[PDB]
């Protein structure tokens, strides 16, 4: 559905 | 039939306080449309593409120009959004349906619609952003916008279909104007050239001193700025006219609330009018208006506040009071130090 | 088809100032071109592959030759970025969309390169990233590019696929200076770099050797597969000149075109020229930056040139670029 990306 | 000399006084009349810009919209838009009275017949061959990229603050009339160029240009025009765009379509909207409504506007005219223009607001929106990834709002849509810029035959069903066939209407032809609020664009300028920071006693220093940094920054902006912004260099290549607009002057201010017919005081005096009481503000107020509007540096857009939140006493009260011919309003109201006082 | 002689002439009459250059794009395209020809049939197989790396000052038309190149010989170029990269996907589909239909017709063309430089590793994930990721990449495979966005996957060999890796390297001069040319520059007897603009860095660059670009930052294994070097020249004050009337198309031509159109005839003089190549130099963006400022200087006739009548031909002063004059109108 979405999209996620962090660190 | 274009006329640049004519043009810019037709924009003079809904617009203050841009001239350059009215100069360099003048040049290519009659560039751009002598270009197709004699297409490629000349003897300079690889002739470049005349295109528009509009670059100014927050209500600098960005959206207004492309308002007042419809009005009196005889082609239909359209006025888009980026945020709307969406790469292969998922659910927002396809590239393609920004013909479509073109045809409605020129009903169907494939040789009129050729000779359209095309105006796309917040060009900034579609910055590629992809740090940290699919994006259907970043690369995905500045590419198949710079296809459709770079000029290609696209199929748009024309009517809907009662067929399987499409049109093949041309691109090339077509004029763009991508233009949006550049946000951090300033920054971008000013981190690549300063020229300063000196120690020395022969050195300067300039602290609040930014070499008109609303207007000279931007004069001097170049393609590589805007690569680091996001934007893909073939994208700007495609592009070789850019328009600056500085802020807006005080003076010009006092003018956008004379002048024009949608003027605030206009507006507001009208609107008392129908309560009964005629409205009047002095000379002394309107130079007033324009110091504290540019503190803000909001733009004309954030003009309003200044004259509402003044007249909000005035109005709340202004229906249980009677026998007041008129409103009298002077400097001192502005600030609020002083209430307004009125006529009997 | 072509030949080394006659390409040579063709990149020619569009690039100038350049010589060596044209010869190593020559022998490399036309070699290169040659494998896709001969294929598997001879004895050598598993031929080909061979990467060129071009390294010069900013403004050189580093960009302009594989543009130009692509257009004498009608091939589809690409002109993607290394900077963007922290997809290598973006890459290849990229060339795609130029034709968004290619099998045995995308393997044959040509990618650019812009700021080389920038993925240096520094001594840092922002550098050293991209040129391990980018090892895969230049020694050949294959990648899943989705025709036209959409249900079938499409293959497509990147060996084939020819690179050419633009970009400057700033301060690189003075790196080989120390180790073969002399350990000076700080000392009294010790030469300074006075000749900053009275003489060529060039020269100094034509001497660099792998080993040099590995003290600049460069990975030794990605220099490896691009054993082809090219030294671009500085460009000269006349280059800019001759920019403008020497090649086939140039900015003087196109301009004359338009006002040709509208009926009034265009000169330029040689004193106005020399003027605006200054101007270009303190910008420091070369040909690259040099339309700006003749846009700004004929902004203001262009905008009254339509309004004026009776105007036979159209005459520059130097003084226009200045920016204290207007030009002289012959009626
Ligand atoms: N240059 C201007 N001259 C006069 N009035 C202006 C000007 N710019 C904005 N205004 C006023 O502000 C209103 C809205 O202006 P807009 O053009 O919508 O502002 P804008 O910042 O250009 O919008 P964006 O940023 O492109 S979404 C107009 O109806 C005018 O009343
Ligand atoms: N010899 C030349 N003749 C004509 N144009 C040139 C020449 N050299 C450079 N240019 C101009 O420079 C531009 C490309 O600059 P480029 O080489 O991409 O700079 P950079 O290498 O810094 O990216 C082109 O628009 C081209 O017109």
């Amino acid at each position: 559905x979405x999209h996620x990306x962090x660190x | 039939l274009p006329t640049p000399h004519e043009i810019r006084n037709h924009l003079d009349d809904y617009v203050i306080g841009q001239e350059q810009a009215k100069k360099v919209l003048a040049v290519a838009v009659y560039n751009h449309y002598k270009r197709l009275r004699n297409g490629d017949t000349s003897n300079g061959v690889e002739l470049g593409k005349s295109n528009i990229l509009l670059i100014g603050p927050t209500g600098s009339g960005k959206t207004l120009l492309a308002e007042t160029l419809a009005r009196l240009l005889d082609v239909p025009f359209t006025m888009a959004d980026a945020t709307t765009l969406t790469e292969a379509g998922y659910v927002g909207e396809d590239v393609e349906n920004i013909i479509q409504k073109l045809l409605q506007k020129s009903d169907y005219d494939v040789q009129k619609a050729q000779r359209g223009i095309v105006y796309i607001d917040q060009i900034d929106k579609i910055s590629r952003k992809s740090d940290n990834p699919r994006d259907v709002s970043g690369e995905g849509v500045q590419q198949a916008l710079l296809k459709l810029i770079e000029g290609t035959v696209a199929a748009v069903p024309p009517q809907g279909g009662r067929q399987q066939e499409f049109l093949q209407v041309d691109t090339s032809k077509i004029l763009f104007i991508c233009g949006g609020a550049f946000a951090g664009l300033d920054k971008v300028i000013s981190h690549r050239v300063e020229t300063g920071s000196g120690i020395g006693f022969g050195a300067t220093v300039k602290a609040k001193s930014d070499k008109a940094s609303e207007g000279e920054l931007l004069a001097q902006v170049e393609p590589e700025d805007l690569i680091k912004f996001g934007l893909i260099p073939e994208f700007i290549g495609r592009l070789p006219v850019v328009a600056t607009l500085n802020e807006l002057s005080e003076e010009a201010l006092i003018q956008i609330l004379k002048e024009p017919k949608n003027a605030l005081t206009k507006q507001y005096q009208a609107l008392f009018n129908l309560e009964g009481v005629d409205l009047e503000f002095r000379d002394e107020a309107l130079d007033a208006i324009a110091k504290k509007a540019m503190a803000r540096k909001t733009g004309a857009r954030g003009l309003r506040s200044i004259v509402e939140a003044a007249l909000l006493d005035t109005m709340y009260d202004l229906p249980s009071m009677e026998d007041v011919e008129k409103v009298v309003i002077d400097e001192s109201v502005i600030d609020g130090q002083s209430e307004p006082l009125l006529i009997y």
